Formats: C-alpha cells, structure tokens, sequence
C-alpha cells in the first residue's frame, strides 16, 4: 500500500495536471504504442495514428478514471469495479501491459511537470500506479 | 539491438545534448528512492535516509556517471550489445548477484530522467528509440542469466 | 485485492495447517534456500542447514506472521506493521525473494494438503502471498 | 541447464513415475486459473468460466499433453535447450507474442503440480533440480528475445 504522505503527493502532481488530463493521457497512450506495440493488440477497433480523436478521446476517460482513482484512493477496489470488471473480467490484460502504461504516465508527467517530479513524487506516483494496476488486473467479485 | 536510420540518428542527437555529470546519477538516485531496496547493494555509500540525501550524495552522483559512460559505450556498439556488457554482465550477475528485474527498472528510470530532462524535446518516438536501447542493455547485462 | 471467497478459500486451507505450521514454513524455508540460493544472502547470521532448529525456529515465526495475517485480512498493513519495518525499512528486500518463498509456500502446502489444493484455492493462495509480499514489501510509513 | 548427475538421476526417475496425460493439462490448466490473463490466448478453447470447466475442458487437457512433451523432450535434451525450443520460441515469441513473465509461470505451475501428484517424493533437492528445468525451458524459450 500507499503512504499518508503518497496519498498527499499524487493529489498535488495530479492536481497541477488540470483540464491537461486528455492531453497528457493521450500523450502516455500514445507513448505507449509506440513504445512497445503490442499494446496495439489490445485495441484493434481503435485508430492508432498520430492526432486521433479516438485515442485523444480515449486518453481523456483514462485520465479522468485515473482521477475518480485519486479521490477516493482508500475505496479503489469499491470505485474502480466496473473498470476491473472490464480489464480484469472481460478483456483479460497482462499486468505487463499496465506496467508499460504506468511507465509512460510518468514519463509523460516529467516532461510536462518537471517541478512536481521529484524523487519523492515518481515513488509516491509509482506506488500508486502499481495500486490502481493491483485493482485493475484482479478479479474481486 | 536493430534500430532504423532516423531513430539511431534522434538518439545520437539527444544524447549529445545530454548532461554528463547530473543525469546518471538522477537515474541511480532515483532508482534508490523509488526502488528501495536497491539501496541494499549500495551500503558502501552511506546516508540514503531521505530521497534529498540520497540524491545529496557524492558517491551516488559519482558512480551514477560511471554507469552514464556505460551506456555511452552501448549506443556506440548496437550491434554487439551483448559483448560490450558481458564483462559487466560477468560482475553483476556472477559476483554481485543483482535480479536482472533490477536492470528493466534501471533503464526505465534513465527514461525518466531523459524525460525530466528534455521535456517536450523527449518525443513519443524518441522514446520509443530510448526503450529499445535501454531493453538491449538489459539484455545485455543479464547475458549470464541464460 | 482479493474476493471475499478467496479471503474464504484462504482460511478453510490455512485452517487445514494445524500445528504443522512450523514444519510447513521450515519445509518453505528450507525449499527456497535449495532452490534459489540466492535468499541465502539474507540469512547471513544463519545456520542454513537441514534440521536446523533456527531454520525450522524461523518457519515458525513465519508461518504464524502468515497466521495473524489471514486473521485480520481486511487490516493486513496495520498487522504486519512491523515486519513491514523489518522487510521493507530495514532488510530491504527485493520482491523477487517475496515470489520465490510465496511459490516454495505453494509447493509445500500442494505436497502436503493435496485435497484442500485445488485450482480455485490455489489462485486464492497466491493472492492472498502476493498480498501479504506487497504490504511487507511497501513503506506506508 | 547443467545441473549435478544426482540431480539429474532424481529427475528422470521423478519424471518416469509421472502420469502422461492429466498432469501437463493440470500444468496448463492451473495457468488459466491461477493467471485469468492468459486465458485471452486460448479462446479457440471454449468455455472457461469456472476453474471446474477450466480444467474440465478437453482442450486444455489434449493441448497440455502437447506441452508436456515439449518438457519431456527438454529434459533429454539439457546441454541444447536454446536449440531444442529455437522453433516454439520462434513461434511464442516472433508470431505469438506471449510475454515472458508467463513461461516462468507455467514452468513454475508444473513444479506446483508435481508437489501435489507426488507429495513427500517432491523433497526440497528434487524442486531444486525441477526448477533448474525450468528457467532454462523458460530460458530456451523466451530465446528470441534476447
Ligand atoms: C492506468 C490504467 C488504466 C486505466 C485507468 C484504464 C481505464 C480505462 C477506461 C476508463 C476504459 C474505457 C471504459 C470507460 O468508458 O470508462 C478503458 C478501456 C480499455 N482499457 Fe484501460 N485503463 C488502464 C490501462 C489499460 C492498459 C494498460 C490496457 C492495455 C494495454 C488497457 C486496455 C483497455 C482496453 C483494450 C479498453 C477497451 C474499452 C474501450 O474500447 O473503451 N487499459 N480503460
Ligand atoms: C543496467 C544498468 C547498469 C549498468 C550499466 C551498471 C554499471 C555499473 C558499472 C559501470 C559499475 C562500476 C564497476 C567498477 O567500479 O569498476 C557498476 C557497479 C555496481 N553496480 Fe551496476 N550497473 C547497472 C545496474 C545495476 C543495478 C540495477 C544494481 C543494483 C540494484 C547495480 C549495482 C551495482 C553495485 C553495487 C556496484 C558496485 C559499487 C559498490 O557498491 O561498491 N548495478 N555498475
Ligand atoms: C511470507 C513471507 C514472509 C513472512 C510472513 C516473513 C516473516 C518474517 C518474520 C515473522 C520474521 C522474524 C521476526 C519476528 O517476527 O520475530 C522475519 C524475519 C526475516 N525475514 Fe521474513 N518473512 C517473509 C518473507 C521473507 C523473505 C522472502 C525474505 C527474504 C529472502 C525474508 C527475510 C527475512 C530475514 C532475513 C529476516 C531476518 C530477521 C530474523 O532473523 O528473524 N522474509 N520474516
Ligand atoms: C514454457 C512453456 C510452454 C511450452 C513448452 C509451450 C509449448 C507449446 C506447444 C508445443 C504448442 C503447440 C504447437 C502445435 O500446435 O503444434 C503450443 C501452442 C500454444 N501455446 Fe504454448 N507453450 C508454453 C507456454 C505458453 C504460454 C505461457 C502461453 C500463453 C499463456 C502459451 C500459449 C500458446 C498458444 C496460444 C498456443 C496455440 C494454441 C491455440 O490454438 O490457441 N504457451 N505451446
């Protein structure tokens, strides 16, 4: 688990985000597939171009899941349910692949937020990605 | 490892902008602050207590830049990874006994650094070139493992 | 995070243990440091012999640290507290030793409670160990 | 893998003992399981709802028999095990796709399965030889790859 402290420095790094929150998820999600392509496979109904509106537009619900994630942190497995209903139950994901989008969130976070990327944060960051992974690859019906 | 000709050239150009004396040891700090229990193999360094000591620390910022040069020495032989790092693959797996796990979470920590570094200048596909370098030292320096 | 039949599962195979305890975690024990020689380096003020009434002392420490543990499940980061400060602060060990002995638990309790071992309690099994080796594993300072 | 005769003796004399049918498809079956994730690789199985119809599928248990060979085959051959799965690492790894991670799952499922057909006849120096079989299967076939 998450330290008070981690829980107090993912909501001021992500709460310096702001309405950037599609951007920067369209920028990790973009960053991904590129990264390491079999994460395309994931999404084969999916434009994976340069600039798509699709995954602009999928990077913003994955961002914004990401945020219901930093509210109620001691509730994730209660909050993300349909999430793991879907990433756990129905499309099956390799906890890789959550590893590879977890790297690339914060790859992304420090070349847009370099101040609020510290040594601290990328721990306290990581922690909590690895945390929202852990309820999003596991089955708690 | 096997790169295209735009990639191997963006590397080239971004590493040679690159600060040779504070980002290897940002990527060895940062490994021991994010990564704990890494700090295990570096007792020989003293006070790693809070991440401002840990990167506040002459050892880690000098010996971060000895692993800086060694991934200098790799982006020079992409072709022959695995015998540029086998005698530092020797050292880490048949001496110190590092999980090559350890090697993955190093070389996504550069990644980061790179990223902090660079910023917009740190492109999706720049990174994409960096994550195929990083995977191949990796591969390289968990040689003999398999 | 685990489903309630597994929190179940867990306790119906855990409650099968008896006062085998010590002789499981010591046989755990004793198949990790033969298997991956490795965890031996953690144990340097050990006697990592056969037999050994330290290693098969140790085994019973453990495997009763993994007793309060699926006692107060849903409560886990506040119980094991101080083997968190133990595991995590101070020996600072690497995860890998935490699926190596949480895999050699699996081996034991299959050879021994080959009944109470079934797929289903299996996947609770590994949970529940992945479980207890994030929360040992973490700093929740 | 080189391992000690002993060892090597303790293996075989294990592994003659073993039941050719259900244990390689009890292997296969714990994998889908224990790992629902890779159930996403097998949907050419049908129906896998519960770990009673998992197992209980004559899929799963006709293709384990098939991977159990290829463990059979491996075990006579442990000087060249790069070579002996230099095709089914071709097919895993270069059309498959399978993340590594899941070979050491499998083999380590295999070594779950024999401590439960076997009981106090898996003792801890016979593990210790297993698991030496199947990191270098594991080795052997996430080859293309390194
Ligand atoms: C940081 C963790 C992640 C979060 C917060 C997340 C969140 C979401 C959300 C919100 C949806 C769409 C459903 C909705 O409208 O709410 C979704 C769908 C999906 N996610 Fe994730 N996801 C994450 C990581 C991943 C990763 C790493 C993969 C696989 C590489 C993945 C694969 C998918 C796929 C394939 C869908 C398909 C559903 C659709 O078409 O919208 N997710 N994810
Ligand atoms: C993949 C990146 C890595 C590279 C290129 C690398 C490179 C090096 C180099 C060049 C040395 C210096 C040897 C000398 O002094 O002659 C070294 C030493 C060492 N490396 Fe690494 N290393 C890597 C990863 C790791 C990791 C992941 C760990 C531990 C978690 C590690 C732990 C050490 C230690 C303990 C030393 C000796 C310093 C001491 O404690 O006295 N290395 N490494
Ligand atoms: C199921 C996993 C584990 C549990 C429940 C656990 C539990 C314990 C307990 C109860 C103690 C003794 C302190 C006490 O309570 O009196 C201890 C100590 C220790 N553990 Fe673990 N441990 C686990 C895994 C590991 C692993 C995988 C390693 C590393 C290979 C490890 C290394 C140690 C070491 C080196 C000590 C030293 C303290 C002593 O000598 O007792 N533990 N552990
Ligand atoms: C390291 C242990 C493994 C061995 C020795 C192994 C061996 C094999 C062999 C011999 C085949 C059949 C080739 C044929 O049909 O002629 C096969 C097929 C296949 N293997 Fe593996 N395999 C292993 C692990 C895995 C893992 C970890 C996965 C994924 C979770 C996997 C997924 C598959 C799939 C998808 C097929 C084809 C079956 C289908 O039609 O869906 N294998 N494997």
């Amino acid at each position: 688990v998450l330290s008070p402290a981690d829980k107090t420095n993912v909501k001021a790094a992500w709460g310096k985000v702001g309405a950037h929150a599609g951007e920067y998820g369209a920028e990790a999600l973009e960053r991904m597939f590129l990264s390491f392509p079999t994460t395309k496979t994931y999404f084969p109904h999916f434009d994976l171009s340069h600039g798509s509106a699709q995954v602009k537009g999928h990077g913003k619900k994955v961002a914004d899941a990401l945020t219901n994630a930093v509210a109620h942190v001691d509730d994730m497995p209660n909050a993300l349910s349909a999430l793991s209903d879907l990433h756990a139950h129905k499309l099956r994901v390799d906890p890789v692949n959550f590893k590879l989008l977890s790297h690339c969130l914060l790859v992304t976070l420090a070349a847009h937020l370099p101040a609020e990327f510290t040594p601290a944060v990328h721990a306290s960051l990581d922690k909590f990605l690895a945390s929202v992974s852990t309820v999003l690859t596991s089955k708690y019906r | 490892v096997h790169l295209t000709p735009v990639e191997k050239s963006a590397v080239t150009a971004l590493w040679g902008k690159v600060n040779v004396d504070e980002v290897g040891g940002e990527a060895l700090g940062r490994l021991l602050v994010v990564y704990p229990w890494t700090q295990r193999f570096f007792e020989s360094f003293g006070d790693l207590s809070t991440p401002d000591a840990v990167m506040g620390n002459p050892k880690v910022k000098a010996h971060g830049k000895k692993v800086l040069g060694a991934f200098s020495d790799g982006l020079a032989h992409l072709d022959n990874l695995k015998g540029t790092f086998a005698t530092l693959s020797e050292l880490h797996c048949d001496k110190l006994h590092v999980d090559p796990e350890n090697f993955r979470l190093l070389g996504n920590v550069l990644v980061c650094v790179l990223a902090h570094h660079f910023g917009k200048e740190f492109t999706p596909p720049v990174q994409a070139a960096y994550q195929k370098v990083v995977a191949g030292v990796a591969n390289a320096l968990a040689h003999k493992y398999h």
